[PDB]
């Protein structure tokens, strides 16, 4: 059942608390999500996690279709903040029927809505499908119905109902806050499983944000709270440091799973999010033209270390939140200066998607230049880089990216080196790589050893006759 | 292929201004007269010469310069002084230089090229009020405006059945009575004579001048804006404003309406509404 | 010029039936934030079925007008009263 | 021919620090 591992994070918030800003009661008093400590416990003077917040078996372990927006199914699991990352990864693969992915896309940006040029919409919403169609990726997003996480849900809807193909079922995993959700009620079931429903409502539920419709899987984290937005940041970066840590298994000799961000809008906190990714050594891409902080880092992308003390480029955010250079209500702009000056220093781990001279290349290739650009920056002790990028290049099924990038430098010939990769494309099939390696002098009269066939016949197609 | 090369035939062939607007229109809603166009550089008559003149037509209904149902005199009948409260014709303005230069009270917001009409029924300011009845609005249990970040507002506006917009009571000095009694220009058709402290629980928003279409050079409508807010969504304060609504002898409807930049009142309240919306951080 | 809610994205689509200009319905009034509420498309889905105009039906089926929810009992009673009068 | 005119749709859319 796998219910006895994901646990609650529940406790009263109205032991005693004068948070009377919400007028309905003092601060979510009883007959609420607060249900357990309604009798008298010891003191309850301060609820803070010294005052314990329980972990009991869960009540949202099901599957709900959006009524009446769509028809497909999607999985509903709430989870505590202290849940180990290997538990949820076992929950995704072995119990939701999810394949071990080949890359991670962590789209971040601003929570507020935004509208850009429709050329950028026709490029970004098209190519982001064309990533996860070919690779079989996961798209870690931010959950709810507003902002950059709304725009990625547009792109899946722009594919999976128009060219609604089972071949290449995209997997977009929404990580949000059980507590910023708009209808926490109507979704609880200590029974354990439910093919239930709820109804989307956008214009109501003023503070509690509603879930986005177009997502494949939902993961909700909590601290027994409500209204407080950012609580999934110490989960998503703790989760993605494990999925990037976990390896593939496949018969062609396996890889480490790479990881990439995409930033669209940005803003405060997102600038803290980007360099926190690049310090851990995960590259990511900034789009041009749209974005509060995104067009800033697009502008200071190619300039060297010669800093404005940003005040010329303070108000390049086209919305003018706080409306002025001087009335920005952010003292010590020197704080954001260091965050930019660390990002632009790491030239390898940051690329920028220029609209005019890179969009005709693709946004597919630019988002896959960047993973190849990072792994080119980090090899150890010899020609493992042109072994590691090709190890990735099997699992992309992107033959031109294997051709146009890692077959145009000085390839160290040594055609025994292609033998752990020639074995990959034969089992995986993937037939188009074999013509690429036969172009590069992988002589079949030398390659087929006795022991290779013994490894080959142990890896037949299991469904075959 | 044939549809795609057709996409390539068409692909390679590519080698003070804010003084008046509504008063400066042509038609004025009763008699077909328009005689002076003034643009955004000749509006303040104190600045430029404007040797060309608008001919005059006054009092709009009954008696051109006599105005015995209206209540003002002739220019040969020794026009009453500029900033005097006396008498029952309240000529006490809010701006200082209320100018009676030509023997008649010329307006201070620049020349609109008009007559001296008694569309105001008064050769003066006609200091009016607008009870901005304000529901900081709700949902099933209390809402905000999720559209930007702001707060969404609800305002009672009455659709009068003849004129095609949705308005508020114009407290424009009920004849013989004061300003809280042309507050009851329409509010007498909301049936209560009991509660009379409506603006006593009011909060001032904006004192000044409106772009009324029925203005002229000698009659123009400046005003005071008064808010009556409600933060409870809950109890007797909204209830005494709602349970005292029989509307028994009313024309069409008085329904609660949300606010935006797209409500069906045309000009006067709509340029006034955002100043009420600015005070409480509303969406407009 | 709309009044009191999302009548604009009801009024422009009401025009968009009578144009038979499918791309103008697509490229203009299906690129902003469409307030979903797919009961709202039911007085317009009824239009294109009677008028025929078949190309709008694929546009609304793209926008999640679920046929298993749309076809009420009373809609068919309104539908069969509006047959093609020259038909057999 | 059909693969080559598709190559022309996309072809014409182009108009101390060390401390």
């Amino acid at each position: 059942i796998k219910k006895k591992e994901c646990v609650y994070f529940v406790e009263s918030s109205k032991l005693s608390d004068a948070g009377k800003v919400v007028c309905q009661c003092g601060y979510t008093h009883e007959q609420h999500l607060e249900e357990a400590t309604k009798p008298h416990t010891f003191q309850g003077t301060q609820w803070d996690p010294k005052k314990h917040v329980q972990e009991m078996p869960t009540d949202a372990f099901g599957d709900i279709v959006f009524t009446g927006l769509s028809q497909k199914v999607k999985k509903y699991v709430r989870v505590s903040q202290d849940t180990p990352s290997s538990v949820i990864y076992h929950l995704m693969t072995q119990h939701w029927g999810l394949d071990v992915p080949n890359l991670l896309i962590s789209v971040t940006g601003g929570a507020k809505n935004f509208n850009m040029k429709p050329r950028l919409k026709s490029i970004f919403r098209r190519g982001l499908v064309k990533v996860a169609q070919t690779t079989g990726a996961w798209i870690i997003t931010g959950g709810s119905h507003t902002g950059v996480m709304k725009q990625v849900g547009e792109a899946v809807r722009d594919f999976s109902l128009s060219s609604s193909y089972k071949e290449g079922e995209l997997i977009t995993i929404g990580v949000a806050t059980w507590g910023t959700v708009h209808r926490r009620e109507g979704l609880i079931h200590p029974t354990g499983s439910f093919p239930a429903e709820y109804i989307l409502d956008e214009d109501g539920q003023g503070n509690l944000t509603c879930l986005d419709s177009n997502h494949s899987h939902f993961i909700l984290v909590d601290d027994g709270t409500h209204g407080q937005y950012g609580v999934e940041i110490p989960l998503r970066t703790r989760l993605e440091k494990f999925i990037s840590e976990q390896t593939k298994e496949r018969g062609g000799v396996a890889i480490k799973i790479p990881i990439v961000c995409v930033v669209l809008e940005g803003g405060p906190g997102t600038l803290h999010t980007i360099d926190n990714a690049t310090t851990n050594g995960t590259p990511c891409v900034v789009v041009e033209g749209s974005g509060r902080v995104a067009d800033v880092i697009a502008q200071v992308a190619n300039l060297p270390v010669s800093d404005i003390t940003i005040s010329l480029i303070q108000q390049k955010l086209s919305v003018f939140f706080q409306e002025m250079f001087e009335t920005f209500t952010e003292s010590r702009i020197v704080e954001w200066t260091k965050k930019i000056q660390d990002i632009v220093r790491r030239r390898q781990l940051l690329t920028v998607f220029r609209e005019g001279k890179d969009g005709q290349q693709d946004v597919d290739v630019a988002i896959l230049q960047a993973l190849l650009k990072a792994s080119r920056s980090q090899d150890h002790f010899g020609h493992e880089n042109w072994d590691h990028q090709l190890k990735l290049a099997v699992a992309w099924n992107r033959v031109d990216i294997a051709r146009s990038e890692i077959f145009m430098d000085e390839w160290q010939w040594k055609p025994s080196d292609l033998h752990p990769t020639m074995t990959a494309a034969l089992i995986s099939n993937k037939p188009e790589f074999v013509k690429l390696f036969l172009e590069n002098g992988v002589q079949l009269k030398e390659f087929v050893t006795w022991d290779t066939l013994l490894y080959l016949y142990e890896n037949l197609d299991p469904s075959c006759l | 292929i044939s549809n795609k090369v057709d996409a390539m035939v068409d692909l390679l062939d590519l080698d003070g201004d804010s003084y008046h607007v509504n008063a400066r229109h042509l038609l004025y809603p009763n008699c077909p007269v328009t005689r002076f166009p003034v643009p955004n550089e000749k509006v303040p008559w104190e600045t430029e010469f404007l040797i060309y003149d608008p001919p005059f037509y006054t009092a709009e209904r009954k008696d051109a310069a006599a105005m015995d149902p209206m209540g003002d005199t002739l220019e040969p009948l020794s026009t009453i002084q500029y900033n005097v409260v006396d008498g029952l014709r309240d000529r006490r303005s809010f701006h200082g230089p209320y100018t009676v230069q030509a023997g008649l009270p010329l307006n201070p917001m620049g020349r609109t090229g008009l007559r001296g009409r008694g569309s105001l029924s008064c050769f003066g300011p006609n200091h009016t009020l607008y009870p901005m009845v304000t529901r900081w609005r709700r949902n099933e249990d209390g809402a905000i405006c999720r559209k930007s970040i702001k707060k969404m507002l609800e305002v009672l506006v009455v659709k009068l059945p003849l004129s095609e917009h949705w308005a508020l009571p114009g407290g424009s000095r009920e004849p013989g009575e004061m300003l809280p009694r042309k507050l009851k220009r329409i509010l007498r058709q909301e049936h209560w004579p009991s509660f009379e402290n409506l603006l006593k629980c009011g909060m001032e928003v904006y004192k000044g001048y409106m772009d009324d279409p029925r203005n002229t050079d000698n009659a123009w409508i400046e005003t005071v804006a008064v808010s009556v807010h409600f933060q409870d969504q809950n109890d007797v304060e909204l209830n005494r404003l709602n349970s005292n609504l029989h509307a028994c002898d009313s024309g069409a409807s008085i329904r609660w309406q949300v606010v935006d930049r797209r409500i069906p009142l045309y000009a006067n309240h709509k340029t006034l509404l955002q100043k009420a919306a600015a005070e409480f951080g509303a969406h407009y």
